[PDB]
């Protein structure tokens, strides 16, 4: 659900939804660091976990639609880079 | 491959010039057809290096996929002919004029498969306008899948390029002192290569964003695959050490520049005492230039 | 004193009084004087009591006191306390020079280049 920078979860915010307290959560979450559907690290004395890399999971039709707006936002940056250095340095450069 | 036995495709000029050569001598009337040679090379670890290559006649209905004619024999023949004039000259694979994949084209692959296990489609076009190189390289692998469906016959990518020769390359340079390239210097070379790179990322992009649109609207079936790897792209985008990563690129700029400074300080006193140089061969010039 | 911020400024607005026609005139000034004070204090501080304000403005009165504390926008609970606005957000953004940095880069190429 976290899609950005915005990454980490606390111990009192996964044991809430996952129905069990704050001492079973770290060996929780080193199953899913050991078989593989997380990658990261957990940060114990904050209390933060380091969700970096989650296996993908199928989509709907929806959730491609905004996908396909997410990934022309980043065309656009590619092409008015793309012209910053077309002005300037191609222009003499070569 | 799996096996290590096949990466690097490496086809030298004059199959390039062979193939673009051969889709003229079809070009009558039968033109706009995909035409199919045999390559003929040799190799010994990860490469494929294409050296040779033959038209075989070729037909294909255009409407029908099991409507394709291929004279093997006539391969079986001139394979024999080419060896007696050059030892070391296995076929390798086999080319396909492009200018993309048709279903068609797993047949094929089995029709010169018994020749030479390993065989590779070499797409090569007949059309300059890819800004990329005009050579992609596939092999005939089958897999199993998530999802249940039988064993298949697919394609897949290995990277590929075009090397060459001093043969090779004396032709080549000869062909191109009309279009001059060397005027080039190095330093522009590298800025040519890191703005005409971003001419290869954005229209890459812009093909798969013209995918996602496709299934979205406009219905084609999804194929789950593709999104999840497009899931693994938006999740390994450079973001989640924002703070971090800028405090420390700065600071390898900061080195960079450092030495740049050094660097442009000593090419300024170099030329300045050239400067010097000059200002006293004038001053001995003059000398000479009254006497008698 | 008006131009490096040294204030007993307004406390000297009324001891030029040799020549009249001086303190005639230079009430105008006064009214700059109290902005950029708070302009400074906006920065300078962050509790202070609120008649200290009155005494640091040059002001007498609790009320003007109170509209000038409404105009800047602070809060009035048992000392007068302040909103961080000298740096809120920081500049640790690299990502707003990229551009900038990328066309100084390419000019020391063209310079390297050039015929000369």
């Amino acid at each position: 659900t976290r899609p950005a920078n915005h990454r980490q979860l606390t111990f009192e915010e996964i044991a809430k939804s996952a129905k069990i307290t704050v001492n079973e959560v770290e060996l929780l979450v080193m199953k899913a660091l050991s078989v593989g559907l997380v990658k990261g690290s957990i940060d114990e004395v904050d209390k933060r976990v380091h969700m970096t890399w989650v296996q993908p999971r199928v989509l709907d039709l929806q959730q491609i639609k905004g996908m396909k707006d997410r990934l022309e936002f980043w065309c656009t940056d590619v092409k008015s880079m793309e012209m910053l250095v077309e002005h300037q340095a191609h222009d003499i450069l070569t | 491959m799996p096996e290590l036995a096949v990466q690097k495709v490496v086809v030298h000029p004059l199959v390039l010039l062979s193939v673009v050569d051969h889709f003229n001598r079809i070009g009558k009337v039968g033109n706009q057809k995909r035409v199919v040679g045999v390559l003929l090379g040799s190799w010994q670890k990860k490469v494929l290096d294409v050296s040779n290559s033959f038209a075989v006649p070729f037909d294909e209905d255009d409407k029908d996929d099991s409507v394709w004619f291929l004279d093997h024999d006539y391969l079986e023949n001139m394979y024999g002919m080419f060896k007696k004039v050059n030892a070391r000259e296995r076929i390798v694979g086999w080319y396909h004029t492009g200018p993309k994949l048709h279903k068609n084209d797993i047949a094929i692959n089995e029709l010169m498969k018994r020749y030479c296990p390993n065989s590779v489609l070499v797409i090569i076009d007949v059309k300059p306008k890819d800004l990329g190189l005009p050579t992609e390289a596939y092999i005939s692998v089958e897999e199993v899948h998530d999802d249940g469906t039988p064993t298949s016959k697919t394609f897949e990518h290995v990277t590929s390029e075009i090397g060459a020769e001093e043969a090779e390359e004396v032709g080549v340079e000869h062909l191109l002192r009309d279009i001059k390239d060397t005027t080039v210097g190095t330093l522009s070379q590298r800025i040519t290569n890191q703005v005409h790179g971003l001419k290869g990322l954005n229209s890459k992009l812009l093909d798969i964003r013209s995918y996602l649109e496709k299934v979205a609207t406009g219905k084609l079936p999804i194929n789950h695959q593709i999104i999840y790897q497009l899931q693994d792209v938006f999740n390994l985008l450079p973001d989640v050490s924002l703070q971090e990563f800028v405090k420390a690129f700065y600071l390898k700029t900061n080195d960079q520049m450092v030495v740049v400074y050094l660097a442009s300080l000593i090419r300024s006193v170099v030329a300045l005492h050239n400067l010097i140089n000059n200002k006293i061969a004038n001053r001995d010039a003059e000398k000479k230039e009254g006497q008698e | 004193y008006l131009m490096e911020g040294s204030y007993n400024k307004v406390f000297l607005a009324k001891g030029n009084i040799p020549a009249e026609s001086y303190t005639f005139f230079i009430d105008i000034l006064l009214d700059t004087i109290r902005d950029e004070i708070a302009g400074c204090i906006e920065k300078a501080y962050e509790k202070i009591l609120f008649t200290e304000a009155t005494r640091i403005l040059f002001f007498n009165t609790p009320k003007k006191m109170t509209d000038y504390a409404k105009k800047r926008g602070w809060v009035l609970g048992p000392n007068n306390y302040y909103s961080f606005a000298s740096q809120q957000q920081k500049p640790e953004d690299t990502t707003i020079p990229s551009t900038e940095l990328a066309k100084q880069v390419i000019e020391y190429a063209r310079q390297l280049e050039m015929i000369v």
